[PDB]
């Protein structure tokens, strides 16, 4: 019943329209980007906002495991293994070029790309990569990686929506898109505006397009970026904070007040000291007390002005928290706040962030760098520089999901002491609860080259002769 | 009980429209839409009496009175013919239609 | 002609007017040029 | 009972507006082709043009 | 009694309910709920926090499969029944976590992602609507499809009243079990008329054409209520009133000081705060010099005003609201409002406690049937062809053994430490002390003990083979 | 209008009336006001 | 004449009238430690120990 009208009316008027999110969200659907973007550029709190969505989703490293289904496919173990290691051989080889030759504009690496990738579907709420074949001879790879901005993809010539042609992406009557209309860049702004039409899939098999986000709901085309329910409220706090800070500013300035009947520049040189006798009035030396003489009929009113921050700092603890709560993100990381707060409460608070970014981590950063790395592998395969393995059942077409099974890690949860939480670990291990390569993985290393290089570590003590390290006999 | 909906659409044409304020002088309730003429003596803004040929020197934007000192009308647009009240004195069509020639302001 | 879209079967367009009256207008462009080659294969007769 | 806002108010006379205009165009297309094949003699005439 | 009868000294006299169900306390504005609850949760950040609060602790990140079939029941042996469940198993993880994402007919989501989406809308509707679609395109290995239906989506086709068994969309049999539904096919724009397809719950060969999930709370109800419905109202008029302070922030900000001078505004301005020097209305433009103390006459005086506390309780007010928001929306009000200050270790756990006790009572009773369902539909499919060996000397076929070849369960993202060190202690003093189980403990920590156990085993050969040092399990 | 179900086809209601000849009343109560979209779509010949 | 409890309903006074809200006095005016002293006397006399008495 609280639905229906409200107390004594009060809703009487809120009746929102009951629609689906595209119809509510693509008409306003280039103002709410513009409105993002607009945020993000010129805000502290958005920058540090995105700035630590990317540093902690991803962070410095974002390294690959490909651990093919073999069990699956009917292949050895050992047979499984080699190729796993060859192709990580081969990718990271390749992904780590210092041209950046995995980009077509050759100025960014696979890190660079997951991050920007996963910040502007932050900030738009989707991310859009293209998959190229070059002619260059040059390297050993033809597939190249083009990032596509949300503005750059949308209806051409900006036609009239459709049933299917929906801002420019073209979609099937069951509900899932299959084309794409992206524009030319759009600077500078005399050159005429071109359009070009691109499939999502080649027909070969191969993902000529990739296109990621989370829908909310059935019908969905298009993501919503994480500010649509608090940039309202964030440009307001910012006009807030520029009008405060002015008025701290003008109170500040204005201080004091003569009031005499005389000529002001009389006033000014038997009151404030002044130089008349040698536009802006007149300058005043700054010295000593300079106590004055004002005559009957005269005021020397000293404004004691007013505090500066009468709850702005309150004001800005509750909208920074809220705008928080609508970000996902912890408040503390968020203002850089750490006060009053006891070690439980930082730790509890770092859980909840953790969780919450490993989350967005696995539906966001997971998933792009899995399409990307079958799109790398496909053209791997196809170019012969590794061997499929004799004893597959399925074809690369077939078992595409299960050739290409693979995790990824990040950057490790870093966190608030160390001793605990490496001690705790070391006692799951030794209790058997835990496993190397996932305590590993959680510190952000992968066991394999972490067994290769203790041994080559404790091959090097021995032919020192010094002593053998912990892990012997 | 039956009512109709028009599609109310004044204008006529794709070309601009401006408007202009100009002393008011009229000497009755005048509607908008009202083509008006320069008065010949005083210089004041009368209504189109439909009498004089191509005297009317603009189309009254929003309705006002005597009382009025000041009024905007437009100065530039095209119009449709029926939804722009005429003077009862004007009668040839082609006199209405070719009313304001020479002017900005053109009728369809 | 801009953007290469010369030989269309259909070109929409919608721009805004600016100035003191606000509006945008739609405009849908086509030049159809319906033929048949041998009319002759045709046979048209008027009853009566 | 259940109204709208002048945006979508706008939005649904812009949506009935193209597919008159398509209608239109689609309309004077099968007026060529009627007059094409039914004569063989088809005159493209009209006002302003 | 008499606390219900007309109130102390009359008071609530007026206060008169109409006792009824809520089915008729639902569906007259049904619809307008679940828009106001869509457009509360789309535009505040609160709602914004609950729901995915939601989405990464009821199911979290990741749902492992773990089917235990009723092989006592079933009279087969345990290794045969354990090898098909390995089976089974290997073909789930093989189909679902796809990177191609062909199971959902959009092609944009995943099995987590579904779930997640499916909680989430019947989180903020009250519902959930799976479809099951084995589409005839047999390119892929498994031709089941699936795409979850939004509520809005069903309703009554040609927008009529409620019979007695056509309600709102859902045609129900004497007893009100569901047997069909009324899917809107999407009209975005809103102009086309939106054609109404019946969609039985059930295929007549006994697939599970239409899975809907929700949570009466009595007798024949069929739509369940968002669980916003409780303190919609309230949050709104937070929203409206947090901005309203902001502008009145604002506001009060805004004008700082006052000038009484009875001359002309420019000159008024020269002479007692400067600016002017004009090149060769906007009112001026005042240069942000140093002090420029100014010169008065009577008549005249610069009045700067003290404004007022900007935060006079709204802070605290604030606190207290969320509070009955968060006691509303069933989320520990400290996770929600983010605010952790004054907060003892022992009674952060206790909240905590609670706040997850409701998460997996959630999580079962929502993420785990939905996930059930489809796994279920999902392995008939497989069945029917054959991709797996069912155990030959079976008592019952699948048909009627649904339940018996289903008995699974499945284990998402665990409750994460917090502190590391005591829960550790306490699975390690479990695991010595025999009252809990690897099986326990791994889905506690988010992990399957056959997949621990058998990392374990590879880890110690590669150690062996290396000679490194043999792991903390051996011989 | 108190049990806020105003809205459907047919409302019944059996009641008592009080005192000595106490009797009862049984009730339909409705408002039909049934109609087509479209007079024109369905047409109407008088025979003759 | 009962009065609904609802919103703000802000009224509009006529100068010559008005209204006016009592600003009242705080329920307990050390009633509390009067109690504290006035049980640790009674409880003195009774032998019992204020804390469990009260």
């Amino acid at each position: 019943h609280g639905g229906g009208s409200g107390f004594g009316g009060q809703l009487r008027s809120w009746n929102p329209p009951s629609e689906s999110v595209d119809a509510a969200l693509l008409p306003n659907f280039t103002r709410g980007n513009a409105r993002a973007d607009d945020l993000v550029r010129n805000n502290g709190y958005a920058a540090n906002a995105i700035q630590l969505h990317q540093d902690h989703i991803v962070g410095s490293f974002f390294r690959l495991s490909h651990r093919p289904s073999w069990r699956y496919l009917g292949i050895g173990e050992e047979e499984a293994r080699a190729f796993s290691r060859e192709v990580e051989a081969a990718w990271k080889e390749f992904a780590e070029d210092d041209c950046c030759c995995i980009d077509v504009e050759r100025k960014r690496t696979f890190t660079m790309m997951i991050r920007e990738g996963v910040a502007m579907h932050a900030f738009n709420g989707e991310l859009f990569v293209q998959a190229t074949w070059d002619t260059s001879s040059s390297r050993l790879f033809r597939t190249q990686f083009r990032m596509v901005s949300p503005k750059r993809i949308s209806n051409p010539n900006n036609t009239g929506d459709s049933r299917n042609c929906r801002a420019g992406v073209q979609i099937n009557d069951s509900g899932a898109a299959l084309g794409y209309y992206v524009s030319e860049d759009g600077y500078p702004g005399w050159m005429p505006q071109k359009w070009t039409w691109i499939p999502r899939e080649l027909p070969g098999g191969r993902a000529s397009f990739i296109h990621v986000f989370e829908p909310v709901e059935d019908g969905q085309t298009r993501g919503a970026n994480v500010f649509y329910s608090v940039m309202e409220q964030m440009k307001m706090l910012d006009t807030l904070q520029n009008t405060q800070l002015q008025s701290a500013i003008v109170k500040a300035m204005y201080a004091a007040t003569i009031e005499s009947e005389l000529d002001t520049q009389s006033a000014m040189d038997f009151i404030l000291g002044a130089n008349s006798q040698e536009y802006a009035a007149a300058p005043v030396r700054l010295g000593g007390a300079k106590v004055p003489h004002l005559m009957p009929g005269d005021s020397l009113n000293l404004q004691t002005a007013q505090d500066t921050d009468n709850g702005y700092s309150v004001f800005e603890q509750s909208l920074l928290r809220y705008i928080a709560a609508g970000l996902g993100v912890s408040y503390e990381q968020l203002s850089r706040n750490y006060a009053q707060m006891s070690y439980s409460t930082a730790r509890a608070s770092a859980n909840e962030s953790w969780a919450y970014f490993m989350g967005r981590r696995k539906f966001v950063a997971s998933r792009q760098a899995s399409q990307m790395f079958l799109c790398w592998l496909e053209e791997a395969i196809v170019r012969r520089v590794v061997t499929l393995p004799s004893k597959a059942r399925f074809s690369f077409q077939e078992a595409r999901s299960a050739w290409g099974n693979c995790d990824w890690i990040g950057s490790g949860r870093m966190a608030i002491d160390g001793l605990k939480e490496v001690q705790e670990a070391v006692m799951l291990i030794e209790a058997g609860l835990s496993t190397y390569e996932k305590e590993c993985a959680k510190r952000g290393d992968d066991y394999q080259e972490i067994f290769a290089q203790q041994v080559r570590e404790t091959m090097e003590r021995r032919a020192a002769g010094l002593k053998p390290p912990a892990w012997a006999a | 009980s039956k009512e109709t909906f028009t599609h109310y659409q004044p204008q006529g044409n794709s070309d601009p429209a401006h408007t202009a304020t100009a002393p008011g002088g009229l000497s009755a309730k005048a509607p908008a839409m009202t083509p008006l003429m320069l008065d010949t003596s005083s210089r004041k803004l009368v209504a189109w009496d439909g009498t004089t040929d191509g005297a009317a020197v603009g189309i009254l934007a929003v309705a006002a009175d005597q009382t009025s000192t000041t009024l905007t009308f437009y100065k530039s647009g095209t119009f449709r013919y029926e939804d722009v009240l005429w003077p009862e004195a004007a009668s040839d069509e082609t006199k209405k239609r070719t009313a304001f020639a020479g002017t900005a302001i053109s009728i369809v | 002609q801009r953007e290469g879209i010369n030989a269309s079967a259909r070109y929409p367009k919608n721009w805004v007017t600016t100035g003191d009256p606000a509006r945008e207008f739609t405009m849908i462009q086509s030049a159809p040029l319906m033929l048949l080659a041998d009319p002759d294969e045709f046979v048209s007769v008027q009853l009566a | 009972q259940n109204l709208a806002d002048p945006a979508y108010r706008r939005r649904r006379i812009i949506m009935q507006n193209m597919r008159d205009e398509e209608l239109a165009i689609a309309q004077v297309e099968e007026m060529q082709a009627v007059s094409a094949v039914l004569k063989g003699k088809y005159t493209m005439t009209g006002e302003a043009f």
